[PDB]
RNA sequence: AUUAGGGUUCGAUUCCGGAGAGGGAGCCUGAGAAAUAGCUACCACUUCUACGGAGGGCAGCAGGCGCGCAAAUUGCCCAAUGUCAAAACAAAACGAUGAGGCAGCGAAAAGAAAUAGAGUUGUUGUCAUUUCAAUGGGGGAUAUUUAAACCCAUCCAAUAUCGAGUAACAAUUGGAGGACAAGUCUGGUGCCAGCACCCGCGGUAAUUCCAGCUCCAAAAGCGUAUAUUAA
């Protein structure tokens, strides 16, 4: 017939269960402005000519 | 004003022709008003005629001003 | 119902939300002076933009006109007394070309870490807000305080404060109260 | 071209007011044709009661069922269709449920590939929807 | 640096006015406590008023409204020097003699006020007050 | 409110003016009312009764029932602001006042502002260590405030006053193809589930769905819907 009604959530239902991983807290407010501040600007000497990537991933398939 | 009509008794209906400002257009358009104005058997005026008019107390439902003058 | 408080908003946001050239500006700004978010650049960028009004209205008018002559000298002893601009520069032209890093320097924030009474901007900042620095003889907690060029020798570490004339602070009068009880 | 007379305020005044009826959003909004329609009768949101469930076909060139539910909504028993969005949502939702209608998004025109639905389903049981499908809350009863 | 002394308590008087219409002397009260620990007592601030302006009697001497200033070591209100302690009780409001000791015991509530006397509407003669 | 300017739009709502007290219409008194916590009648509703009768008008405050997407306490006080009055205050001797004020509730909106700061050593910057001081949230008071309380403000001895290290006192809300700041990442689903304001994504190697990780944006705020202004 048209279609199923049923089949709703199949893959919310399908997915497996990760779990999130515990991580230490991060600095909240302006000591996180000053991380932020610390990686873009003062962790690295900007080289003309190649763009800067902030979540660069590796390689794969 | 000036004298519109004169088929009443004692009574005429003058007209005051002005400018309206419109201030979006920054332009003008013509507007009038009429008064019915209550005559003395002094001054005969005529269809056409211009007239000086004061205000005075209500003489009927509609007079509120009458003649002073004829020009 | 019947209250007459006024209030006021003192900032506004950016028109376009994700522009790269102005995200990085405003992100140097926030870590150079330590601030806490971007509201407090656009309470600044608010501030900048009601004087440069008032000023281009000025400079329409002919140099002799009384609103000219009484607002305008005004504003110029605003610039002055705050420190936004120079003594030097005396002409309405200067206060349109007001940028807001001018302003930036003169929050207490900046000013104390400048003064020395603090070893960095974020150092000033937390110094501040933990009662430690008196203007003229008075606590502020305001990290937003414009200082003035006439009350800035008088910035100092406040007389109650550990660092000034005050007791001790809270590590060391526990640790000495622990010190007593351990007995 | 225009009139351009310094008398002539009256002409355009009147040319204005005739015009700007073929302005369709100006005319939708001084005219009562949009909200006498409306389901909702200008509101943002309107309560009312599942009927059944159904689903709903994407349009060409999309291939889904799109889960939605027949609603008759309390304050003037109008039959409207609302969309149910997120993943699994649907079980959230049973027969003669409360629920909390929207529009969805467009100001009563359709919304992507479902034909001709502009309501979407908000809460459920006077719970969101969204935040039962996070399991933020439970559904009472 | 830290130097431990006993706390000292300054009275400051300011737009000090003598208004013979109700036999007083009206002033603004400033309080300088350097090192005080907390706030200073309405009573221990009359005490020092009384004497620097010489009054007979400490308790005709009304102070109120004091309000601490930020950052501490100072306070500001504002206080009263009445010509005797007759004058006091005779001018001064009703609250302000209830934190000095002498005030009038407080009335009942409003509300059961209120029912006597909507209950008193129904009646005639002699039945109020029964 | 939004706007270079011209404009567009909202104005039930604090002040001024008008109108009304369920619906209508009459009227007495009075300087002033066509009054409604005044009267009379009728129509709608509606309460008590011993059945003969007698009543009621929250679009005042609080609070109910409905209605709805949608809006608080059946609280305290006349201390302030005013009104009325035969009336200053006080003395056996305290005028009323839900007008008003003060608290409760309240992420409508608005202002200020925490969630950390300095180092040591090891591995210019990060990271693992390692100390050092500081401060609120909070808990308290000789007290202050207040009509009385409650909030602020002051203080943690003045002889004599509590307290951060996973500072667990643990920041969220939406996103990461394009518009539009941010992943050729890793698993799971195969035009199904779902996403997607628009263009589009998914039919077995998904930059778009469901997830983990990482990253971006705003931040004690942030999405969504509907109007409206600019665009
Ligand atoms: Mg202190
Ligand atoms: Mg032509
Ligand atoms: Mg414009
Ligand atoms: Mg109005
Ligand atoms: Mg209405
Ligand atoms: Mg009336
Ligand atoms: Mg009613
Ligand atoms: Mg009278
Ligand atoms: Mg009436
Ligand atoms: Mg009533
Ligand atoms: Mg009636
Ligand atoms: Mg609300
Ligand atoms: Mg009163
Ligand atoms: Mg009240
Ligand atoms: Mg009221
Ligand atoms: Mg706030
Ligand atoms: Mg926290
Ligand atoms: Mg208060
Ligand atoms: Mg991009
Ligand atoms: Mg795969
Ligand atoms: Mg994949
Ligand atoms: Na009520
Ligand atoms: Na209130
Ligand atoms: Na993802």
């Amino acid at each position: 017939i048209h279609g199923s009604l049923a089949r709703a959530g199949k893959v919310k239902n399908q997915t497996p269960k990760v779990a999130k991983q515990e991580k230490p807290k991060q600095p909240r407010g302006r000591a996180l402005k000053r991380l932020k501040y610390t990686r873009r600007f003062l962790s690295k000497t900007v080289k003309p000519g190649e763009k800067v990537h902030m979540n660069k991933q590796p390689p794969g398939k | 004003g000036v004298v519109h009509s004169t088929k009443m008794h004692r009574t005429i209906i003058i007209r005051r022709n002005y400018l309206h400002f419109i201030k979006k257009y920054q332009r003008y358009q013509k507007r009038h008003k009429s008064l019915a104005v209550h005559c003395s058997p002094a001054f005969d005026p005529k269809q056409g005629d211009e007239v000086v008019i004061g205000q005075c107390r209500p003489l009927s439902k509609t007079i509120r001003y009458n003649v002073l003058e004829v020009v | 119902m019947r209250n007459y408080n006024n209030f006021n908003r003192v900032w506004k946001a950016p028109r376009r939300p994700f522009e790269k050239e102005r995200l990085d500006r405003e992100m140097k700004l926030c870590g150079q002076y330590g601030l806490r978010c971007k509201r407090e650049i656009w309470r600044v960028n608010m501030t900048l933009s009601k004087m440069r009004r008032t000023a281009r209205l000025l400079l329409t008018l002919p140099e002799n006109h009384p609103r000219r002559l009484l607002e305008g000298s005004a504003i110029m002893r605003r610039c002055h007394e705050y420190g936004f601009l120079d003594e030097e520069k005396d002409k309405l032209d200067y206060v349109l070309s007001l940028t807001v890093p001018d302003i930036l320097e003169r929050r207490l924030q900046t000013i104390v870490f400048k003064a020395g009474l603090a070893k960095s901007v974020h150092h000033a900042r937390v110094l501040i807000q933990q009662r430690h620095i008196a203007v003229a003889k008075q606590i502020v907690t305001i990290p937003s305080f414009i200082v003035r060029v006439s009350s800035e020798r008088h910035i100092a570490f406040a007389d109650a404060s550990p660092f000034g004339n005050g007791r001790t602070g809270r590590v060391k009068r526990v640790r000495a109260k622990a010190a007593k009880r351990h007995a | 071209t225009k009139t351009n007379g310094q008398n002539a305020a009256r002409k355009l005044v009147r040319l204005r007011c005739r015009n700007r009826w073929a302005d369709k959003g100006w005319k939708r909004a001084h005219t009562f044709s949009a909200r006498k329609a409306n389901p909702f009768g200008g509101s943002s949101h309107a309560k009312g009661i599942v009927l059944e469930k159904i689903g709903v076909g994407a349009k060409q060139p999309n291939s889904a069922i799109r889960k939605c539910v027949r609603v008759q909504l309390i304050k003037n028993d109008k039959k409207i269709i609302a969309f149910v969005p997120n993943d699994g949502c649907l079980h959230f939702i049973e027969e003669n449920d409360e629920v909390l209608v929207s529009g969805f998004g467009r100001s009563g025109h359709a919304v992507g590939d479902i034909p001709g639905v502009r309501f979407k389903i908000v809460k459920v049981s006077n719970v969101g929807l969204y935040a039962l499908y996070r399991q933020k809350k439970e559904k009472p009863r | 640096v830290f130097q431990k002394k006993k706390a000292e308590v300054c009275i400051r008087t300011s737009q000090f006015k003598v208004n013979k219409l109700l036999n007083r002397k009206q002033f603004i009260v400033e309080v300088n406590h350097p090192h005080w620990c907390g706030t200073v007592p309405t009573q221990l601030i009359r005490k020092k008023l009384a004497t620097l302006y010489k009054v007979p009697d400490a308790s005709q001497v009304s102070l109120f409204g004091f309000k601490t200033k930020f950052g501490g070591g100072k306070t500001t209100g504002f206080g009263l020097i009445y010509d005797d302690l007759a004058s006091l009780k005779r001018f001064e409001p009703n609250y302000r003699k209830t934190r000095m000791g002498f005030g009038k015991a407080r009335l009942p509530a409003r509300k059961s006020v209120k029912e006597r006397r909507n209950r008193n509407k129904k009646l005639r003669g002699k039945a109020k007050g029964k």
